[PDB]
């Protein structure tokens, strides 16, 4: 079938509210 | 019932659960009181103090 | 050794009976493993005692 290249697909990797930073996180 | 302690049946209740995950319904006995707001306290919100 | 096959189920920890008490018999803290075959293919005569 046909093949893509996506940059989308992220998620909340937690379960806490953050804002104005950048989170650096593994999963 | 003719064996040994090691042999005998023992029933096992595992309880598992994560402690530091944000929301949580399960459980917890204490009574609330008032909110303060606007003051210095001392908070404990669902086992967060 | 050699028995006969209803005594095979009493070579194990903790088991009474005409084996494993007053005869043959393992720990009851023990560690290994209890492997047995039919040998009738040898033992078929009547052999008797
Ligand atoms: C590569 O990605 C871009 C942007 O998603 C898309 O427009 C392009 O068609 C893609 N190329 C291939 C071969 O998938």
């Amino acid at each position: 079938q046909s093949y893509t290249n996506f940059t989308r697909g992220v998620y909340y990797p937690d379960k806490v509210f953050r804002s104005s930073v950048l989170h650096l996180t593994q999963d | 019932p003719t064996y040994g302690v090691g042999h005998q049946p023992y029933r096992v209740v595992v309880l598992s659960f994560e402690l530091l995950h944000a929301p949580a319904t399960v459980c917890g006995p204490k009574k609330s009181t008032n909110l303060v707001k606007n003051k210095c306290v001392n908070f404990n919100f669902n086992g967060l103090t | 050794f050699v028995i006969k096959g209803n005594e095979v189920s009493q070579i194990a920890p903790g088991q009474t009976g005409n084996i494993a008490d007053y005869n043959y018999k393992l720990p009851d803290d023990f560690t290994g493993c209890v492997i047995a075959w039919n040998s009738n293919k040898l033992d078929s005569k009547h052999s008797g005692n």
